[PDB]
């Protein structure tokens, strides 16, 4: 029980790519491991548990953790990372086999998973005020992983950070980022002005 | 065998005194409080192993409990400091039965210095690009919610009164409306996506549901507009043709 480490808070990789995340503990009597997942919009859940009965230990959504005495270690790794696995990891010690005494807990790493767009055009469109209030909103979507959204200078004008959405039964998974304005001189045309692409539709 | 933390959310004013509240059905002998920050993970602020015993944690600094009854375990703020502010999570385990740690939900609390600065969001539905469903057969409505202070939403998609999973992004982080003021209000968005199949066909119902989390009905409240409660807005829109 007594300290626990996760050295690298966040850590980004390819869909389909080796997942590491790194745990490292001190303790005076003999440690008890641990480690937790918490995806979105739920509540912390066991992966695994390293009791003194084997030094690979299997856990739940295909992940693996082996226990080394000698390093201190209790690496969690997976070797196919899935957009399922984008959540935080949160490793943890105690002094019982069980998990019955106070459980200490490392800082986390949030875990992205890039995916791997299958074909890309990308484009800018311009999406209809559902009243009359003429503050458009313009969508840049369809853009490789590659590419990465910039904030604004100019602020009356907003723009979000490039997200990842998948339509299960088509297969499909595609970029988006919007902006958008209350001026009326703000064209979609020319919102997201920031490591483009050329070959993007309008 | 389950863990439920009184209140799921909660806004309060620096220097008011708050009761988080936990409470187990498994006649559990040990309850744990946590907060859990960005970077910092969870950090143990006050155990206990039995009825009316407690144990600070690592950081039990400005906090207080109570263990009156076995199934309950209180967690005091004497006076709310915006450091305060925090997910607080409760737990509890059995000492002899090797199952470990139960967890409760998590309890998002924010502290500000004015309640009159919260504000519940509204939600405005933008509807595809007739070039989208051109170029791409697929269809994008993109929700806004904007208006919103603190940062206490949960954005949902509805598609023929069914909750949807499929083809949907909201923001990670939401932005900032004004972000040179401290505690300015905020924006986030979300996304559907389907064929243009299903976006074209008029008996298809989309809404964009955002739940938000103010305040109760104790709270003192006379100013201009409506009671900043917890309240689900909705945006609505029909497929077309």
């Amino acid at each position: 029980m007594q300290s626990v480490t996760q050295l690298g808070s966040h850590v980004s990789v390819s869909e389909g790519a080796l997942v590491l995340l790194r745990c490292n503990y001190s303790s005076s009597v003999p440690p008890y491991l641990f480690w937790y997942v918490q995806y979105p919009n739920q509540g912390l859940q066991l992966l695994l548990k390293y009791t003194s009965a084997a030094t690979l230990v299997k856990g739940i959504n295909g992940f693996e953790a082996e226990f080394k005495k000698s390093e201190t270690s209790f690496h969690l790794t997976k070797p196919s990372a899935h957009m399922s696995d984008a959540a935080e990891y949160f490793c943890a010690v105690s002094e019982s086999p069980f998990g019955n005494e106070k459980l200490t807990f490392g800082t986390g790493t949030r875990l992205t998973i890039i995916p791997n767009i299958q074909n890309p055009d990308p484009a800018v469109y311009q999406l209809r005020d559902s009243k009359s209030s003429d503050k458009s909103v313009c969508l840049f979507t369809d853009f490789d992983s590659q590419t990465n959204v910039s904030q604004s200078k100019d602020s009356d004008v907003y723009i979000t950070d490039k997200c990842v959405l998948d339509m299960r039964s088509m297969d499909f998974k595609s970029n988006s980022a919007v902006a958008w304005s209350n001026k009326s001189d703000f064209a979609c045309a020319n919102a997201f002005n920031n490591s483009i692409i050329p070959e993007d539709t309008f | 065998v389950k863990v439920t933390q009184s209140s799921r959310y909660l806004v309060k004013r620096t220097g008011e005194k708050v009761f988080l509240e936990c409470v187990q059905d498994m006649d559990h002998e040990n309850m744990f409080w946590y907060r859990q920050d960005p970077g910092l993970g969870l950090r143990l602020i006050y155990f206990s192993y039995d009825v009316k015993m407690k144990e600070k944690g690592d950081i039990p600094e400005g906090y207080s409990v109570s263990r009156e009854k076995k199934e309950r375990f209180s967690l005091i703020l004497e006076s709310a400091s915006t450091n305060q502010t925090s997910m607080y999570l409760c737990a509890s385990s059995s000492t002899g039965l090797p199952y470990g740690y139960t967890f409760g939900s998590g309890t998002r609390l924010t502290v500000v210095e004015d309640l009159n600065k919260v504000f519940p969001p509204e939600v405005a539905v933008f509807e595809p690009s007739e070039a989208e469903i051109s170029h791409t057969q697929k269809a994008t409505l993109v929700c806004l919610a904007t208006g919103f202070f603190p940062d206490h939403v949960e954005l949902s998609w509805w598609v023929n009164g069914k909750e949807v999973h499929s083809g949907v992004c909201t923001d990670p982080q939401p932005l900032k409306e004004q972000p040179a003021l401290n505690d300015s209000r905020y924006s986030l968005s979300s996304r559907l996506r389907v064929s243009a199949t299903f976006w074209q066909n008029p008996r298809n119902h989309f809404r964009c549901q955002v739940q938000f989390y103010g305040l109760s009905e104790n709270d003192e409240w006379t100013q201009d507009r409506a009671k900043p409660v917890t309240q689900i807005v909705s945006a609505e829109a029909w497929g077309r043709a």
